[PDB]
C-alpha cells in the first residue's frame, strides 16, 4: 500500500555541492588495487607548511628569488612585503596558492630566509611585522618598535620567522581584493642592522633565498574556486 | 570524520559494493 | 526495490511559516565563534517590560512627554489616555511596539509615573482605570469609582500603577482598527486630588515623565506583521 | 541517498472524505481556552432520542401538533402515520432530521403521546404497529393483531410506545424515496377503543401532543448529506 | 525535514493485476454481517470436482446426455472423446468451464458413467484412455492395450474411471487452439465387451448419462480470462 | 495464505478498518 | 475509538501541537 | 522546547554539521 | 499524514544496468520444477577453462587446427601466435569467446599441444612466450632466452603449456584494437629442437591439434558487449 | 553472494511469491 508524500517545493533542483549520494550503473565492480603507492597526502594544509618561494621585482619586471644586499645604508630596505595573503609575492606560492582555492585563513604565517653569501661574509639583518593602524615604516627606527628579530649571519645558514595573526576578527579573508576594505592586513619589512662585511678577495653583493609557509597555526576554511586566469 | 560530502543518516541504500568500487589487496565432465 | 507512494494533491506548495527544514549547499562549515558577546535576549516579552515613553501633546501637534501640572483645579483631567493597547500614546512605545507584531495580548499593563518638579514642592495625584460599560469619566467622583490608587508626592520620585487585565475573553486583540468593536477596553486617567503646592522661590509649573511596561502578567501571542507605514 | 520510490496511478488526487492530515502554516499556538463551559455532547444518537414533535394536518395545510379527539366512533381513526423514518410527519422532526444525514438505521423506534385534556375527562384508546404485508388496516380491528396497548387516561398524563424493528435487512434505508421500493415499512395507527368522555361542565373536545424519539436500541451509520431544500 | 526520492521510470502507471492497496473514501464503515448462510466455498478447485453432463450428438447437431447402446457389435464404437481438456465434450462442463479461466493443469481427470436401462437388462463395457504416440484406435482390440475397464452391469449402477496424467510436462495448456501443437493429450474410448443383453417384455435400447469431474489430483493454475462468447 | 493478491510486506497505512469494512455478528438534562 | 476521520499508521509528522492547537486550561541590566 | 518553526518527529537527515554551522568556542619527507 | 519529500534532480530516468527490482503484475505463481536436470554452471570461468580449438592458415585462407611439422629446419618456425587475448587465432575460441564480453583479463593462459603423428614417429620441440620489449624472435636461439619447455614426443601424447601473465598492470584490456596501445602483450612460438624422425613405412609429413584455455589463475571483470558481426 | 544486479538494502516490498516465481519440488454436500 502507498504512503501519501508531500512534495515540496524544490521537487526538480540539482544542488552541485549536495551533500548526499546519487544511482550506480556498474556494481560489484572490484577495483585495481594500490598496494605499493607511498606518498598519499589526506589534508591539504599539510602542504603549504613547505615553501616554495616569492619573487622579488628588478627593471624589466623579470622578479627573481632573493632579497639581494650590501656593503651599507638602506634605504627604506631591502624589501617590504606586505602580508595580505593575495600580494603580489605570495601568488604563485602554494601557501597562497592553495590558501585561495579557500575563503578564509587564520593562524600564524611563517616567513625563512635562507644567506647564500660567501662563507667569509658576515652580516646583520633586523626584521619586522608591523600591523596597520599608522602606515608603512619609512625607517627601521619606525620599524623596530613591531614584532622583529635581529638576524646574525653566521654558521646557521637560515633563520625563522613568523607573523603572528594579531587579528580582531578571529579569521580574515584570503583575499579578494574588491578594495583594501580594513580587514587585511601586514607588512613585513627588513633592513640590515649593521652592513653586511666581506674581507679581501670577496664578492661584494650577494643574494639571499625567500620561501613563505603556513606555521602550526594556520587554518583556511570554505572552499570557494576563484579568479579564472590563463596565464601568460 | 566522514567521507567528504556526504552527510545523510540515511547511509546507502545499494551496496557499498555497488554505489563505489570494491577496493582490493595483493562442475565436471569426470573420468 | 521502489516503494510505492501517493503523491497528495498539494504537491508542488511552498508554506511560508511551513515548520519543517530544507536542503543544505555548504556543509562541515565551522561558523566564527562569539564567546565575549553577553547581552543575549531570547525571548521578546523580556523587552516590552522596559519603559521607553509615552508622548503626551499641544498645539501644533507636537507631542512631547510629561503629564504637566498646577496650582489647581482640573478639569476632567491632566490626562487621559485609553488602554487600547494601538491608542496613540502607546505607539511609538516598544510594549505596543513589540504587542504588534502579534495577533493577541493578556495579562496585567503598568504605568510608571515619575514626578520632575521641585523638591520643595509638593502635589498629591488621584490615579484610575475605568473599564467600558458606561462612558469616559467627566469627573474625578465619577473615576474614583474605580482601580485607582492616591499618589502622594514627596521624597520618593516614581508610582507605579498598573491597569489589570478586566476582560471577559481570555485574550484581547492587539489593536487594529477595522472599528472599535466591543474587545478594546480601557482609559486611565489622572488629576490632582488636592493642588500641587509650592512656596515662595519656585516655580509654579512642573512637568512629570509617562513610561508604560508589561507587568509580571503579560502575553502576547500569534505572530503576525502589520501595517506598512514609512514614516515621516 | 534517494530512496526510489513507485509512483502509483492517482498521483495528483484530492479526496474528499480521505482519512489522513495535511500541512499546518500556523504552529506552537495555543488555543483560548474553555473550562467553564458545560453542555458538550460527543454522539449525535444522544440528540435523536428527544422528542421533538410531529405535525397533524386541517385544512388550509396549516398542520398543527396534536392528535385531537371525541365523544365518539372513529373513523379508521384518529390518525396514521406510517413509519417511513422520511414520512411528512416525522420530517422536521429531530430523529429524522439527524436520522438523514446518515443513509441506514436499525433499532428501535418509540411514540410517545402526552393527553392535554381536562383532568375532569376519561378516555381509551388502541394503539398499533402493522408490518407491511397485507394492507393498511381499515378498522380498529384489523388493527388490533399487530403490536399495540390500550391507553387508560388518568393521573398519568403521558405513555410511551415504542414500534419495533421488524426488518429482514439488519438495516434498513433511512429514507430516499425514488419509489417505494420494499424495504420500507411501518404504519402506526391509533383509535379509541372507548370514546373520550367527561362530565357537566367540560369541554367536549380534546387535543394530545405528538413527540417521536429513537429507543435504547436506535443506530444510523454511512454519513452522507441529503437533498438540497431551502424553505419557504 | 525531507526524505530525498529518486522517482523511477516507470512513475505514472497502472498494473491491472498490481499485488497492493489504494487510497480509502468512506471508513470506519461497519458492515452488514452475514452470520446465517451456510454455502461458502473458498477455493474454485472444490468445484470443477462435480459432473456436470458431457452432451453426447445425433443428426440435428442436437448433442444431447446418454452415451447409448445395444443388442450389438461396434463398431469403432459407442463413442469417443477425446482428452483435450478444450473439446466440444467437456466445454460447457464445470470442470472445463472453470479449468478455462485457468492458463494450465494437472493432474488425474475422472469420467463418471451412469447405466439408466431396465433393471431386467444386462451388459458389459470395456473403457480406455490411449495416450498420444500412434493413432485413434479403430478397434476395441487397438484400444485394450490402454488403461481401462470392463464394465460389469449390474446392481451397482454406475462407474467410476479416471484417465491419468500421462505428461512429460508436469503440466499441461487447459486448452487454446491456435494448433494443435504437441501438449495435447488424449482420447477415452468405450466399446461393449459383449453386446448389452435383455428377455422378453424389455427394450431394446438403452441410453446411458455422461458426467466429468478433476480427481483428486487436479490442479488449474495461471489466472487469465478466454475467448469473448455471447452465446447463441 | 495471504489475502488474495495483495503482498506488500508493508500492509496498510491507513486502519483496516478504514481500508476494508469491519465486519461483525449478530450528557444529560436531569431532574 | 480514535480521532475522527483521521486513521493512518504513521500519525503526525509535524507535532501535535504544530498540526492542530495546544489547549489549556485556567537578561538583566543590574544595581 | 524545540528550536523555533521547526517540528517534524523526524529530524535532520543530512547532519547537523550539514545543515546549520558546527559553532565553536575559543606525511613526511624525513631527513 | 504526508512525509514530505524532496524529489532528486534525475527523477524520470531509466537505468539499464540499475541494480534494483521493479513491479511484478502475475504473483503467488508457482513455476515448473526442474529437479532432474544436472548439468547447472553457475560461473562463466568454469567454461572459458576448455580448449576450443585455435585455427592455424594455407593459402585459401582455409585457416585449419594443426601446427603440422617436418623432417627438419625451420625457419623462424612452425608458428608463431601472439599473446593478445583478441588475435586471429583465439577468437573463436571460447576462452576468447567469453573474455571478449568481459572489459579487463588477468592471470595466466594455457596453451596445449596434442601431437596426432604416427607411432613409430619421434620428434622435439622448444616452445616459449616471449614479453614485449625487445621484438620478435626471429630465431630458436633468440627464442630460448624466454619462458619455454622442450617437448618429448613420446607415449604420452599432449603437453601443458602455460604463459604466465608477466605484466605492469594488475589488469589488462581483453581486446579492442583501435591500435596497439602499450598494454598488449605476448608472443608464443614454437619450433623443432631436433627434427621429426620416421623410419621406414612411414609419413613424412604430421599435423599436431592446437587448444587455447584459462588456467587455475584466469579472472575476466567488466561486463561489457562487444563489437556487431554477422558472420559470413 | 547475492543474487545479481539487485543491491539495494531493502529488499523487496512486495513478496518473493509476488516478484520472482514460487519454485518447487517433485464444503460438502453430505449423504
Amino acid at each position: 500500500s502507498p504512503i501519501p508524500v508531500t512534495v515540496r517545493e524544490h521537487k526538480g533542483c540539482f544542488y552541485s555541492t549536495n551533500p548526499d549520494t546519487t544511482v550506480p550503473i556498474y556494481g560489484k565492480t572490484i577495483s585495481t588495487p594500490s598496494d605499493y603507492m607511498c606518498g598519499e597526502f589526506s589534508d591539504l594544509l599539510e602542504l603549504c607548511k613547505l615553501p616554495t618561494f616569492l619573487g622579488n621585482p628588478n627593471t624589466n619586471n623579470k622578479r627573481y628569488p632573493y632579497f639581494s644586499a650590501t656593503n651599507s645604508v638602506p634605504a627604506t630596505s631591502m624589501v617590504d612585503y606586505q602580508v595580505a595573503l593575495s600580494c603580489s609575492c605570495m601568488a604563485n606560492s602554494m601557501l597562497a596558492a592553495v590558501a585561495r582555492n579557500f575563503n578564509q585563513y587564520r593562524g600564524s604565517l611563517n616567513f625563512l630566509f635562507v644567506f647564500t653569501g660567501a662563507a667569509m661574509v658576515k652580516g646583520k639583518f633586523l626584521i619586522a611585522y608591523t600591523p596597520p593602524g599608522a602606515g608603512k615604516p619609512t625607517t627601521r627606527d619606525q620599524a623596530m618598535q613591531s614584532t622583529y628579530a635581529i638576524w646574525d649571519l653566521g654558521l646557521n645558514s637560515s633563520f625563522n620567522f613568523t607573523a603572528p595573526f594579531i587579528s580582531p576578527t578571529h579569521y580574515r579573508q584570503t583575499s579578494y581584493t574588491s578594495p583594501t576594505i580594513t580587514s587585511v592586513d601586514g607588512w613585513v619589512t627588513v633592513w640590515q642592522l649593521t652592513p653586511l662585511t666581506y674581507p679581501s678577495g670577496t664578492p661584494t653583493n650577494s643574494d639571499i633565498l625567500t620561501l613563505v609557509s603556513a606555521g602550526d597555526d594556520f587554518t583556511l576554511r570554505m572552499p570557494i574556486s576563484p579568479t579564472k586566469w590563463v596565464p601568460q | 570524520n566522514e567521507s567528504g560530502n556526504e552527510g545523510v543518516i540515511i547511509n546507502n541504500f545499494y551496496s557499498n559494493q555497488y554505489q563505489n568500487s570494491i577496493d582490493l589487496s595483493a562442475l565436471s565432465n569426470l573420468l
